[PDB]
């Protein structure tokens, strides 16, 4: 590999590289919360490294060559078919929202593999600790049955037990009719078919739940839609936190390490995703699964491991 | 069985008897199934890292073939020696015991009557 | 509902868009290949000259090297007054019987 | 874990089987074995779990009263000769104690009632090391001490072994389970050829390790614990479900594959000695643990299973496991069979 | 017509504690 | 035996370096040319066996069991080709492979001059069979099938590696050359009952024996055509060729141990039949059939003379052939109707007319018309019973009568009467199709000719 | 360019293909030397010359 | 060549026999020495079969 065991020993030690910019944040609001370009200005102000908020394609940007792949290759779920009907029969509303979950996953993985390998910081946008929201929002309105709940709870109790919580979540209070004029200014004509129960959901899952959960193991900042425009002030905000609550503070070289050895090996990072819980909204039949297999390993530079693709112009394969 | 045998001199895998016997040949069915071992550990290396099978790593393949081979000549020689020492035994210890091992008087057909069972 | 699965698809047709089809594969060119394939291999070479290998058998298991060499036997002992054949298939000269 | 503390003890569990292996005094006998389990119980509990440490204090207790039952053995042996020497046992009482201890320490039948629950609670490597490595001293001083070990005993622990291990591995879903059922199964193989011909038990050790450590390292390189998720391996890596194929068959005992190699050679040399009931029903027993191998084989590579959505990420990342000697010991575990004379090597 | 493969309710026969 | 199997193996890379579009091809033309080679092993002397090295040789028993063997890899290659047309490439590689290598099995299987060497290779002709019936079997109960077709053969022959590895501390040796000299009788005790058990169960099995006969009526029907083709043809015969080795041993202790399973297969040929006069599925009857088959095969070899073993070597060969295409007709309606149900698909002669000649061909041979090499062989199987028992010709005939009851019966449902009328994907029949039928049947007939080549060592 | 990211196996490690090389070649020089010091070894013990 | 497959099975037989009859030269103790085929050889010829 590149970091292993090896490396730990003859020196490469990750609180040489920790310094105190080192912070894992993550930005959390509503769906037109406009938290993006705020995440991206404490990005930009703090000297980090933004990630944009994991879509359906976050796979598809880390592996290959970065372009999208079809949805039938990953996802097999739409956002727009969900916005359509939400309470439709295929079951895309909780496969949607499990593929989002290990896209969330990865994206995680990625930013402590970036925070840990690098020493920089990392601004995420609605992270794994927020993504069970939109899990009890589908649920309350009826989009999704229980035991849909009951599989994402047992994916991530086995999954978000492994990983250490960020430094900073930065919630944006905006209201649910705000929100709404905003999907309606946007113009996209599958956003403007989600109900205001949807909205309403949301936030209350977020104001019950996720921030009350947050303030115990890590330090929540919140805004609301016009003091979170001035990107200074919470700016300034965050580089006078006084960082002494959550599970941060007992890292030794060995907890990262281990931490570092499991963010690297992105397919015991996916392990739990797909666990055999025979749940009939992301279960695939055989012949479904080999049909759709054989036609990703057609795929151009899928067909081997990245560096042994003739197709792509790979050469020195038979010295590999 | 032969463990008192090769208990004098311990940890020899090849002792200074086994340079008497005539060692395998390099072209040994034996040793080119060792090589074809090699081989084949060399393709389920390539597969299952999802390299071409045939074509990627010929450095790796060829020193699992030689590998399999350099190991696999000594175990030949070890194996033809430890049959030399079974034989070699046996024989000595049949010529010790003339009375356990009796030359047997061998009668011909003429003489020896076998009951005829028909089969009808 | 049941989970998602491809519904099973129709079986296919090689005359519909092949009428010439021996029915080997769907691909005219090694369809017709393979029909030459495997009627000259089988027939022209192995049905024909197999016939041909079995019939001109050198003496299969000497059967007729038996009966020449019985046709010179008979032939033999007609002449000189021996019977066709023993009941003794060996020379009871050479058995020792066990006594009683 | 720290790497450096992981190498050192692990070098540690090696020393204390080395031990157990080169010398010549009882006393550092019982060291070794003492050494081994003091360096092996950190292994177990890696991962700082209930069931790791349930898995370590059933195993230290079973351990325990083995490693207590063997310097008992010991002592006794120091009453009735006077001396310390790894040999022969002067003392049917001491040769009693001394196969129970080992029986005990390899978890063979009716001592082997913490080998499929420990090996459940500690992850697969620890498993790997339990199953394989785990089994090299005491059947070293079970080699050694054969001149006095009761014939009645020891075939009664294999036969019972066997069988126990034979039914065990049918109600089980969880891998780890099946290997354990297959561990105690495969011990009364060795033990059952020992005062036979101990060469026969030293190939069939051989064997057994290599394709346990196959299984191991394929469940491993899978990241599977049970059936159902062995299961999924044909839409993740293909050849995977190939290699634990054919080591599985290999397992059961089917020619021409290399697992028929240890049981066709135990047949070989117990028919010699005019015993034909017990290698037949012992063959005859083996035939569960081909059922339940055979059952692993339908889950996994001969039929396709159900998979899920989230699959379709994990296509799009390669193991960059270290799947060390894999290759190697699948060729080793299947296609040694027309190396069967090689054997001869370990007489 | 096309080739058996094993469905859920096959499954999950292999998904208990024990068999 | 080595110029055969090094071609065998070479079949291998040669399935695996070919184009895409080209591995059907090229295996087909080299495996008929290993085939048109098979017939070097004709070289048989009225003496001596042809005996090539120290592990293999060739009598004139296992030269016409190689001979089919060799011939009908080809034959299944074209048979299997069609349903498997839509398969992976790997995959369809790896399905020849398993035929190829069973081959592989097979002809160093009846070569095998020492008996533990036939048992290392008899027992190996389980693997690719049972990864065939389990993987490209196409119903449910293709696992179930294979789980009775491994552990019959197993808890069969599992006692007989115990009584080989005996004979080989006994006798010194297991080369059937030299216990051809070596052989002593074989008392009476219940040691040597038990030895005679653990000789022959195994081989009862895989005949199979009436009321042992249950892994087969699945493992045929559940098959792919290729493993119904290799199932029917050669692997029931593994089980006449260990008996017709083994049973040199087992005198003369074999005179009265053989009356128990010589009233198990006269009685199970009359039973079997019957069971195939009231068959619904298809390929169950022709596996019924089988088991009828079979049944004479293994009174004649219980009752050893030279008519029964020359009998029963001829009619292993033909029901080889005979049953193998039948299975072949079964597929050729299966492939249409995707129904193995036999009343489902009738009046077939007015859709498919040479077909139905292929049908009426194989349904004369199936009740063994003279002078085919299946009435050779019932015919001396029958004459050797007789003189065995006179009151056996009652059995003997009323097997006949039911036989042609069914064969007949088999061929009127399918073929004769009013065709199904919501049928309506009954293709002409491809010259696939054809080919395989002939390919069947032609050598089959011209074996009527020179027969002396399938009368086994003591023609 | 293809990828996205750089793959670890994009450039061949050329110091271990390097090393496997001259081990591979190692091994096989020593076993000739040893396969012929061995015949010389065993004529020279049975007087074969 | 470009049809270079189509000599793997034919090589391989030419290949098996030529060890067929290499190994006939290793089972060659009693050649011209069994009782029924001994003889004196005829000039030109060393060996009865090869
Ligand atoms: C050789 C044997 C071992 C080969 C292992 C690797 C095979 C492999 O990767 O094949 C792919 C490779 C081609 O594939 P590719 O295009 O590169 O990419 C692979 C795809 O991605 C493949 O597509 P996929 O992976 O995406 O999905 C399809 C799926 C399909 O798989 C499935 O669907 C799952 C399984 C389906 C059901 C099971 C079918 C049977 C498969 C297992 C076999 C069991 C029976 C074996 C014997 C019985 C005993 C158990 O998986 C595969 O096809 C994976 C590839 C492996 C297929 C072949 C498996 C070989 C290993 C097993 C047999 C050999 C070992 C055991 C032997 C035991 C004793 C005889 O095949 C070859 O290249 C074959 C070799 C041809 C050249 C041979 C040259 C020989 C030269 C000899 C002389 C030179 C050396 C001299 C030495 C001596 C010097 C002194
Ligand atoms: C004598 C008993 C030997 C027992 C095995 C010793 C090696 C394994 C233990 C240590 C270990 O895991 O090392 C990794 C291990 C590879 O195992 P892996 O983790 O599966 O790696 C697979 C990939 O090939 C890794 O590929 P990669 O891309 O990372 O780099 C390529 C690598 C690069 O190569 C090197 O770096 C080598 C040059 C430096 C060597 C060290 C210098 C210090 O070359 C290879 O790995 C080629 C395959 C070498 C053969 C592996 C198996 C050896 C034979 C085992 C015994 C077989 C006996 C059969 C008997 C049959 C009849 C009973 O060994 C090596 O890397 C070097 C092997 C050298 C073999 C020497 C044999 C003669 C010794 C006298
Ligand atoms: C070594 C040199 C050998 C040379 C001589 C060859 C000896 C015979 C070989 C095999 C002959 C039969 C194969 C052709 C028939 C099968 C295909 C078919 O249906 O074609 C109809 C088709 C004409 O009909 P179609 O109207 O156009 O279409 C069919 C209809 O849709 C619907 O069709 P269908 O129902 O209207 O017409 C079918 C009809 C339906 O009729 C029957 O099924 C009634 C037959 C049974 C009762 C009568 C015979 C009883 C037994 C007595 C005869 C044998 C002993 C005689 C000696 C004296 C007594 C000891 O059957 C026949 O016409 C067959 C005539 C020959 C009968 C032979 C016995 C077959 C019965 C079953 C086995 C019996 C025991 C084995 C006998 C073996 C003798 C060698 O024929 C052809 O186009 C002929 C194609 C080429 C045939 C070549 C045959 C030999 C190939 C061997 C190649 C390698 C060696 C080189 C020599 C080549 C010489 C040419
Ligand atoms: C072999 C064991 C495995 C079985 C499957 C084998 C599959 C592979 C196939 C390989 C190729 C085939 C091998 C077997 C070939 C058998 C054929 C063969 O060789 O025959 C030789 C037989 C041998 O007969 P023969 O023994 O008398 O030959 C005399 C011997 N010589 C030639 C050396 C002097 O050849 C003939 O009989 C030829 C006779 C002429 C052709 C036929 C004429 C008669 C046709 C019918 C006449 C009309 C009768 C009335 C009925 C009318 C219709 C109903
Ligand atoms: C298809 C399924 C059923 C298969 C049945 C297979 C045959 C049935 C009988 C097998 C008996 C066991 C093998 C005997 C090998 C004989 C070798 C020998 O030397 O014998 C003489 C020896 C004689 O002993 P000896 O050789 O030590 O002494 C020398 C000989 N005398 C005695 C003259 C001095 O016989 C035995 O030792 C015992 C033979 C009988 C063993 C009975 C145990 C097995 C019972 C039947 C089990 C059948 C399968 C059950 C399971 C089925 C699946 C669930
Ligand atoms: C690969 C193995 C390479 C072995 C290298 C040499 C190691 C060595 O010194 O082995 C000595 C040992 C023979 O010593 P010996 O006294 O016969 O052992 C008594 C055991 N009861 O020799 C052996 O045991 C050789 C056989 C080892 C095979 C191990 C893998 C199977
Ligand atoms: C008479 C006999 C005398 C003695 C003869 C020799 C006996 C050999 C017995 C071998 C026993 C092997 C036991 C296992 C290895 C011990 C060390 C270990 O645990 O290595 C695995 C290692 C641990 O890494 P870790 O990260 O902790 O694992 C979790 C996965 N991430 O890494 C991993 O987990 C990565 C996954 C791959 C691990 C593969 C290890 C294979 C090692 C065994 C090879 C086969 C044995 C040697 C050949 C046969 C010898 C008989
Ligand atoms: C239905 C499933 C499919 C079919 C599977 C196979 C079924 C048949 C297998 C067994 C065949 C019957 C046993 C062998 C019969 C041949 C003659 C014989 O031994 O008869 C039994 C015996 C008759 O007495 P006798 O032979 O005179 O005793 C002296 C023996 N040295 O009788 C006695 O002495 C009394 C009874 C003794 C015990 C018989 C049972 C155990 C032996 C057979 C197993
Ligand atoms: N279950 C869900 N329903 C709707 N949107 C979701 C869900 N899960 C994640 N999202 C994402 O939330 C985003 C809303 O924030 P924004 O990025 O500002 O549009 C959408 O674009 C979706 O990608």
């Amino acid at each position: 590999l590149q970091y292993g065991p090896l490396a730990y020993i003859l020196g490469e030690k990750t609180t040489k590289k920790m310094t105190e910019n080192s912070k894992l944040i993550t930005v959390d609001g509503n769906i037109c919360s406009g938290k993006s370009k705020l995440a991206k200005e404490v990005a930009e102000k703090l000297g980090l490294k933004h990630f944009p908020e994991a879509g359906i394609h976050y796979a598809d940007s880390t592996t290959g060559d970065g372009k999208p792949l079809p949805v039938r290759f990953s996802g097999n779920c739409s956002l727009e078919k969900f916005y359509d009907d939400p309470k439709s029969n295929d079951g895309n509303s909780y496969r949607l929202q499990a593929w989002l979950y290990a896209s969330r996953l990865l994206q995680y993985a990625d930013a402590l593999e970036h925070l840990l390998s690098t020493g920089q910081g990392v601004v995420l946008e609605r992270s794994i600790y927020s993504d069970f929201v939109f899990l009890e929002a589908m649920y309350r309105q009826g989009f999704i049955r229980k035991q849909c709940v009951d599989h994402y709870n047992q994916v991530k109790k086995v999954t978000v037990c492994e990983y250490l919580p960020p430094h900073v979540v930065i919630y944006v209070d905006v209201p649910v009719s705000e929100v709404q004029s905003r999907i309606q200014k946007k113009g996209n004509p599958h956003e403007m078919k989600i109900t205001s129960a949807y909205l309403q959901d949301i936030e209350n899952v977020y104001k019950g739940t996720f921030l009350p959960e947050m303030s115990e193991k890590c330090e929540v900042l919140q805004y609301s839609a016009w003091e979170a425009e001035d990107a200074e002030k919470v700016v300034e905000d965050i580089q006078y936190l006084k960082y002494d609550k959550g599970p941060w503070l007992d890292q030794d070289d060995r907890k990262l390490h281990n931490l570092r050895m499991l963010v690297q090996d992105k397919l015991e990072v996916l392990n739990y995703t797909s666990i055999p819980v025979f749940l009939p909204e992301v279960t695939i039949g055989a012949h479904q699964s080999d049909r759709v297999f054989q036609e990703f390993t057609e795929l151009p530079g899928r067909k081997y491991r990245a560096g042994y693709n003739e197709d792509v112009g790979d050469k020195w394969i038979w010295l590999k | 069985m032969m463990t008192g045998r090769q208990a004098r001199a311990p940890l020899q895998f090849l002792p200074d008897e086994a340079r008497s016997l005539p060692p395998p040949k390099l072209t040994d069915p034996r040793l080119a199934y060792i090589g074809f071992l090699g081989y084949c550990s060399g393709l389920i290396d390539n597969a299952i890292r999802r390299r071409p099978v045939l074509s990627a790593g010929l450095h790796r393949q060829f020193l699992y073939i030689t590998s399999f081979v350099f190991v696999g000549y000594y175990l030949l020689k070890r194996q033809d020696y430890m049959y030399a020492v079974r034989d070699h035994d046996m024989f000595s210890y049949i010529k010790s015991h003339p009375e356990d091992f009796p030359e047997k008087d061998k009668k011909t057909y003429r003489e020896v009557f076998e009951e005829f069972h028909p089969v009808r | 509902l049941r989970w998602q699965e491809d519904p099973e698809p129709e079986d296919e047709n090689l005359y519909e868009k092949n009428p010439d089809s021996h029915g080997y594969d769907k691909d005219p060119a090694v369809d017709v290949w393979n029909m030459r394939v495997v009627f000259f291999f089988g027939f022209s070479i192995v049905l024909v000259l197999g016939s041909t290998f079995v019939a001109y058998l050198p003496d299969y298991r000497m059967q007729e090297w038996a009966r020449r060499e019985a046709e010179r036997l008979v032939k033999y002992r007609e002449a000189h007054g021996l019977p066709l054949m023993e009941s003794n298939c060996f020379d009871p000269s050479k058995i020792q019987l066990p006594e009683d | 874990m720290n790497p450096i503390i992981l190498i050192i003890i692990l070098m540690t569990v090696m020393l204390g089987t080395i031990i157990v292996m080169i010398s010549t005094h009882w006393l550092l006998i019982w060291i070794g074995f003492e050494m081994n389990m003091l360096a092996i119980i950190p292994i177990m509990m890696k991962k700082h779990n209930p069931r790791a440490t349930e898995a370590s204090t059933k195993y230290f207790l079973t351990q325990s009263t083995a490693s207590m039952l063997l310097m008992m053995a010991i002592i006794i042996n120091l009453m009735f000769s006077g001396q310390w020497t790894v040999m022969k046992l002067f003392n049917p009482m001491a040769s009693m104690l001394m196969t129970m201890a080992l029986a005990m320490k390899l978890g063979m039948a009716p001592f082997h009632f913490w080998v499929p629950e420990v090996t459940q609670g500690i992850p697969l490597s620890s498993g790997l090391i339990l199953l394989t490595w785990q089994k090299l001293a005491p059947m070293s001083v079970l080699y050694q001490i054969l001149p006095s070990i009761n014939l009645d005993l020891i075939l009664t622990l294999s036969i019972l072994s066997i069988t126990i291990g034979g039914w065990g591995g049918l109600n089980q879903t969880q891998l780890r389970k099946i290997m354990a059922y297959s561990s105690i199964a495969h011990m009364g193989w060795m033990t059952a050829v020992l005062l036979y011909n101990p060469t026969m038990t030293l190939l069939n050790l051989i064997i057994y390790i290599i394709m346990t450590s196959t299984m191991f390292t394929l469940f491993m390189a899978n990241s599977t614990t049970t059936t159902l998720s062995l299961s999924h391996t044909w839409n993740k890596a293909p050849i995977m479900t190939i290699l634990v194929l054919i080591t599985l068959l290999s397992m059961g005992g089917l020619p021409p594959l290399s697992g028929f190699m240890p049981k066709w050679m135990i047949i070989q040399e117990m028919t010699k000695n005019d015993s034909i009931i017990l290698p037949t029903l012992m063959a005859i027993t083996a035939l569960l643990n081909l059922y339940f191998y055979m059952r692993l084989t339908y889950s996994t590579a001969l039929t396709m299973f159900p998979s899920t959505n989230n699959m379709k990420m994990k296509w799009q990342f390669p193991t960059t496991k270290r799947m060390t000697l894999l290759p190697t010991m699948t060729v080793l575990s299947t296609m040694l069979l027309p190396l069967t004379p090689i054997l001869s090597i370990l007489e | 017509a096309r080739q058996w493969q094993p469905d859920v309710e096959w499954a999950e026969q292999y998904g208990g504690a024990v068999m | 035996m080595l110029k055969y199997i090094i071609p065998t193996m070479m079949l291998m890379p040669l399935t695996w370096l070919s184009k895409n579009s080209m591995i059907w091809i090229n295996t087909t033309l080299h495996s008929l040319l290993i085939s048109l080679t098979s017939l070097l092993l004709l070289n048989q002397f009225g003496d001596n066996s042809l005996n090539f090295s120290l592990t293999f040789f060739s009598d004139s028993l296992s030269t016409p069991l190689l001979i089919l063997t060799m011939w009908l890899l080809p034959l299944m290659l074209m048979a299997s080709q069609h349903h498997l047309s839509k398969e992976n490439l790997a995959r369809k590689k790896l399905f020849i492979s398993m035929l190829i290598l069973l081959q592989l099995f097979l002809i160093m299987t009846f070569t095998a001059t020492e008996l533990i060497f036939f048992y290392i290779m008899f027992e190996a002709t389980l693997v690719p069979t049972l990864i065939i019936i389990t993987r490209w079997g196409n119903q449910t109960e293709r696992l179930n099938a294979g789980l009775y077709f491994l552990f019959y053969t197993l808890a069969g022959s599992l006692p007989l590696l115990v009584a080989l590895i005996y004979i080989q501390n006994t006798m010194g040796s297991l080369n059937f050359l030299i216990l051809q000299y070596w052989v002593q009788p074989m008392p009476n005790s219940w040691s040597n009952t038990f030895m005679w058990l653990a000789c022959m169960m195994a081989f009862m099995v895989k005949m199979p024996l009436y009321g042992l006969h249950l892994w087969l009526p699945k493992a045929h029907v559940e098959a792919p055509i290729a493993g119904s083709m290799v199932l029917a043809a050669i692997l029931l015969k593994l089980g006449g060729y260990g008996m017709m080795r083994i049973t040199l041993l087992l005198n003369p202790i074999t005179d009265f141990m053989a009356y128990p399973f010589i009233m198990l297969s006269l009685w199970g040929m009359i039973m079997t039949s019957s069971i195939c006069l009231r068959q619904t599925d298809l390929k169950s009857l022709i596996a019924y059939s089988s088991v009828s088959h079979m049944a004479l095969v293994i009174v004649a070899i219980l009752i050893q003379t030279p008519w029964s073993y020359m009998g029963a070597t001829a009619l292993m060969i033909a029901h080889g052939l005979t049953s193998s295409m039948l299975f072949c007709l079964a597929n050729s309606n299966y492939e249409r109707v995707h129904s193995r149900t036999m009343i489902l698909a009738r009046g077939l002669q007015t859709l498919l007319p040479l077909m139905a000649a292929w049908w009426l061909l194989a349904s004369l041979t199936n009740l063994a018309l003279p002078p085919s090499i299946n009435l050779i062989g019932e015919l001396f199987v029958v004459m050797s019973t007789f003189s065995w028992s006179n009151i056996t010709i009652i059995l003997m005939g009323l097997n006949m009568v039911i036989t042609a009851l069914y064969s007949l019966y088999m061929l009127i449902t399918t073929q004769r009467g009013k065709h199904t009328h919501h049928i309506n994907n009954i293709l002409p029949s491809f010259t696939r199709e054809n080919a395989l039928m002939s390919l069947h049947m032609l050598p089959l007939l011209l074996l009527s000719l020179n027969p002396k080549i399938i009368l086994g060592p003591l023609y | 360019k293809f990828y996205i990211q750089e793959p670890p196996h994009g450039s061949p490690n050329w110091l271990k293909v390097g090393l496997t090389l001259g081990t591979s070649a190692f091994l096989w020089i020593y076993l000739i030397k040893q396969h012929n010091e061995d015949v010389l070894e065993y004529k020279r013990r049975n007087g074969l010359e | 060549r470009d049809h270079w497959i189509h000599v793997l099975v034919p090589v391989g037989f030419v290949f098996g026999y030529y060890l067929d009859r290499k190994n006939d030269e290793k089972l060659a103790a009693f050649r011209n020495k069994s009782l029924l085929y001994k003889r004196e050889l005829k000039p030109q010829e060393e060996v009865t079969w090869k």
